[PDB]
RNA sequence: GAUAGCUGGUUGUCCAAGAUAGAAUCUUAGUUCAACUUUAAAUUUGCCCACAGAACCAAAUCCCCUUGUAAAUUUAACUGUUAGUCCAAAGAGGAACAGCUCUUUGGACACUAGGAAAAAACCUUGUAGAGAGAGUAAAAAAUUUAACACCCAUAGUAGGCCUAAAAGCAGCCACCAAUUAAGAAAGCGUUCAAGCUCAACACCAAAAAUCCCAAACAUAUAACUGAACUCCUCACACCCAAUUG
RNA sequence: UAGGGUUUACGACCUCGAUGUUGGAUCAGGACAUCCCGAUGGUGCAGCCGCUAUUAAAGGUUCGUUUGUUCAACGAUUAAAG
RNA sequence: AAAUAAGGCCUACUUCACAAAGCGCCUUCCCCCGUAAAUGAUAUCAUCUCAACUUAGAUACCCACACCCAAGAACAGGGUU
């Protein structure tokens, strides 16, 4: 079933192939062993996480403030350890997991500063004609985060 | 070097849950992640295609192959 | 978007009974367990009850099915007395 | 006139293609459905929404259960095309009395009674 | 310059709507749900005899409990601990 | 409107929607089977009478001769004992490389 | 300060329930009853219900146990609705026309949300808030019919009836058969015959008046984007006309 | 079988706490189902006078007698008084 | 040579006067798609091309205070030896 090379005899695109598993695994575990030896080092520099806190993730890196729009019952005042994260690194690596990471590999380390309200937010419906004017006024709670740092450990 | 829909799909087919906001926020301040992404979803991209033209046997692609969960 | 999810069995929604919602958010720097959220305990509850429903209507399927059983029993027994006589 | 629309016996019949088609099997058939409503209430008649309050389906998108009778089954019918059915198989026991907090529904039905937060 | 009757979605001419794929995939795919529901409800398990009187005692129960729901209605209590608090109004210290 | 009309009434959404996706479907041959795999007694009769009698037989090539032509040439040949044939050629190379006579 | 079935208006915040079969009327721009709706309360059965039951001159409908449910009857109040429009089917008159007039069954509009371009009536979807979150319902018009197998012509003759005449086509009959192998003639043209072909044999859909109207690509691997619909952290009384509580 | 809403109606959908009603005067915008100036095919085309079908709207489209009436009769013109 | 519509003028003709106007005088230039023809195949005939290729097939005005005016409602413009 030979067909002679033409202008649609095969497909555009390039026809790629992957490599053995054999090999693949071998490189797989080397670059492995890299990076825990690397990260045993102590090479990288300023770390950063994607933590999915709050049900939204945020990018976080380090000293950087986040807020909450609810209240999480805390004194003010206290170290707290996020989990779910799903994307760490920094500088020529970088880690993730499927989805969540190991806990024992990542830890993040936060912290309460403050509990404030929202703005005040307007709430209003208007209708033509039919006499609808509804008003409502809404101040959701609100916090305050601030992580401290990212510590990693050679757990691969 | 890659589409959104394609970039998607691998992505969702790895177990790799990630929101539009961070993926912007990485391609903005972090091009090398974006990159590594890229590669990935190019790489699962392949994968699947070499899949369902073979139907495996054995390999089942080594990137594929979701971790089950009880 | 994602519908390959449901061929898996990992919820078409991934925040669905799955471990990016059920497991715990955050927690102590101590090490100690933060407590349950109100929309896991919701959950939770939820799933009881439906549990309990459903173990309500098996038993109340069987008692049905151990009924009809008893009554074409005792409907035999009665015509096999009535035969004799 | 737009009468209530009734259905004939012969499309309730499952044919060998049918149970080799899906996984479904005639001797020892499913005692449990998974309703799960996935249209609207709206622009239907009065009756189907009655039938929807009454099979308890306002949330949609949510799971329930009803018994398979040939009264539920006509009751489902009357709105089939406004509901998801799916059989309730548990691969192990039913609930007992200590599996009652660690549950979970997953799709495909599988009611598993050990429901951990752990990978395989 | 497509001048067309007044309304274009009724009267005696209106713009001809076409289908599309995305409609067609999803009639499509909405009728391989359907008869899989249809095939799901082909096999009962009780055959109604076997359901003549199972559960009426749930059924009566719960009318039970309901009957006695609705005729507790009956307005509320009274105490003298409100009347006697509501003076406090004027609360004095020293 | 009515129900029945003179022209061709605009069919509702559903319906249009309906009546396209329950279109007939023919089948769709992988290969298709297009690229792929009396009197005639007596004539023979005839010309094996022909060939057994023919004792001195001539071939010429008579096309421009009118029809009055051709009857002033069977007159001649009527004449002096002779006859003329005439006959076709499609039966007449088979018998031809059959007698040996190539 | 007349009356007036009539025009106009009838003042702060928020929550909930909230769309009618018809009849009478010196009457259809107004009124009452009935029906719908609201409040407090006593009672128990309210709806889809299964065998069956329900006429001589098609979709259907009534009762209907188990079964899903939690709805229904009454008492005592009283304001508000009682001019409707569109869509699918039975129709009725009209032109088997009208954003044409009127009923029966269902939906929508008078109540927000995402689209079909700007749309009430079309498709999807409702319990009401925030977040710089995730997953879905409806969702993008396609399509160009016309050649053709185009090689090649003796005759018993002008057959007979009428036709002064049609012999092969003003009209009727049988339509044989010699040419080696095929029309008492299938068309064209002749007053009438004269001439030219054929049957067969030898390779053979668009047009109306201010100016057409979203740029635009047939060739990188089916899946994406897409709501106030579902889910994620908190607490939930906080999206109907008139009317009512 | 397709196009018309220019004539007669047909329906009353906002416009009766106002859209001022026909001709005739200046001004004309646009469409061709084109009267004429440009080009073709046929013809019961020996030529003009004629007829038919297609394109071309860049231009032209009279002077007067009557009835209030666009319309309605008549006298003379130019290739034409659409 | 005459008119139509447009661009100009008072020296002859008039209304008339230190002007303006016409009845008076000068000028006005580019093909328009509707057809008829070489050469050959699908269709070795023939054949104009919704097959390949050839026939009737932009020129013009322009872009350095104060007095009078053929320039002008003001503004603006031209001259002021
Ligand atoms: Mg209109
Ligand atoms: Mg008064
Ligand atoms: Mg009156
Ligand atoms: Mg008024
Ligand atoms: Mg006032
Ligand atoms: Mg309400
Ligand atoms: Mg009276
Ligand atoms: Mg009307
Ligand atoms: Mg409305
Ligand atoms: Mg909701
Ligand atoms: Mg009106
Ligand atoms: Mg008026
Ligand atoms: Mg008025
Ligand atoms: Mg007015
Ligand atoms: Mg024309």
């Amino acid at each position: 079933g030979y067909v002679p090379k033409t202008s649609l005899s095969s497909p555009p695109w390039p026809e790629v192939v992957l490599p053995d598993p054999v090999e693949e695994t071998r490189h797989h575990a080397e670059v492995v062993k890299k990076v825990n030896e690397m990260i045993v080092t102590g090479q990288y520099g300023r770390l950063f996480a994607v933590v999915h806190f709050a049900s939204r993730q945020w990018k976080v890196t380090s000293e950087d403030l986040i807020l909450i729009g609810n209240e999480l019952d805390l004194a003010c005042g206290e170290r707290i350890r996020l989990e779910k994260v799903l994307l760490v690194g920094a500088d020529n690596f970088t880690l993730l997991g499927k989805p969540l990471l190991g806990k024992d590999l990542v830890r993040v380390e936060a912290t309460v500063i403050e509990k404030t309200e929202s703005w005040p937010r307007i709430i209003m419906r208007f209708r033509k004609r039919k006499n609808f004017k509804k008003k409502r006024i809404v101040t959701t709670p609100q916090t305050v985060l601030r992580i401290n740092s990212i510590e990693i450990a050679p757990c691969l | 070097g890659l589409k959104y829909p394609a970039l998607i799909g691998n992505l969702v087919k790895c177990q790799v849950e990630l929101n539009r906001k961070v993926l912007a926020d990485l391609a903005i301040y972090e091009p090398k992640t974006f990159k590594s992404l890229a590669a990935l979803a190019s790489r699962r991209r392949h994968e699947g295609f070499a899949a369902a033209l073979g139907d495996g046997k054995e390999p089942e692609g080594i990137f594929s192959r979701v971790v089950q969960y009880h | 978007g994602g519908q390959w999810r449901l061929q898996q069995g990992l919820a078409a929604n991934p925040s669905g009974y799955g471990p990016l919602t059920e497991l715990p958010d955050w927690s102590y720097a101590d090490g100690r367990p933060a407590p349950p959220m109100k929309g896991q305990l919701r959950r939770k509850a939820e799933r009881e009850t439906f549990a309990r429903r459903v173990v309500l209507l098996s038993q109340e399927m069987d008692a049905g099915l151990q009924a009809w059983q008893l009554r074409q029993q005792k409907l035999q027994e009665e015509q096999r007395k009535q035969e004799n006589a | 006139k737009f009468t209530r629309s009734r259905i004939p016996e012969k499309v309730f019949q499952a044919s060998p293609e049918d149970h080799e088609k899906y996984g479904g099997d005639p001797q020892n058939p499913h005692k449990l459905h998974i309703v799960t409503r996935i249209k609207s209430t709206r622009r239907r008649p009065y009756w189907e929404k009655d039938i929807i309050k009454m099979l308890g389906l306002e949330k949609a998108h949510t799971p329930q259960v009803h018994k398979n009778i040939p009264s539920v089954n006509a009751k489902l019918k009357v709105v089939k095309h406004l509901i998801r059915i799916k059989p309730l198989k548990l691969p192990q026991g039913l609930p007992a009395e200590e599996n009652m907090s660690n549950t979970c529904l997953k799709s495909t039905g599988e009611l598993v009674v050990q429901w951990h937060l752990k990978p395989v | 310059r497509g001048r067309i009757p007044g309304r274009q979605w009724i009267g005696k001419h209106r713009r001809p709507r076409f289908v599309s794929l995305r409609a067609k995939q999803n009639m499509i795919r909405r009728l391989e749900i359907e008869a899989e529901n249809h095939y799901w409800l082909s096999m009962p398990y009780m055959t109604r005899e076997q359901e003549r009187g199972h559960a009426a005692v749930r059924r009566r129960e719960a009318f039970e409990a309901i009957k006695a729901a609705a005729t507790s209605k009956f307005p509320p209590h009274r105490f003298i601990a409100d009347q006697l608090d509501h003076l406090n109004v004027t609360k004095k210290w020293s | 409107s009515k129900a029945v009309t003179r022209h061709r009434r605009v069919m509702h959404f559903q319906r249009q929607k309906l009546m396209a996706v329950t279109e007939y479907i023919p089948p769709k041959p992988a290969i298709h089977p297009s690229c792929l795999p009396g009197l005639i007694r007596l004539l023979r009769r005839e010309i094996a009478a022909v060939f057994q009698d023919n004792r001195m037989i001539a071939v010429c090539q008579n096309v421009a001769l009118s029809a009055e032509d051709k009857l002033l040439m069977r007159h001649q040949l009527r004449k002096h004992k002779i006859l003329m044939k005439v006959f076709p050629n499609q039966v007449l190379k088979p018998f031809l490389e059959d007698s040996k006579y190539q």
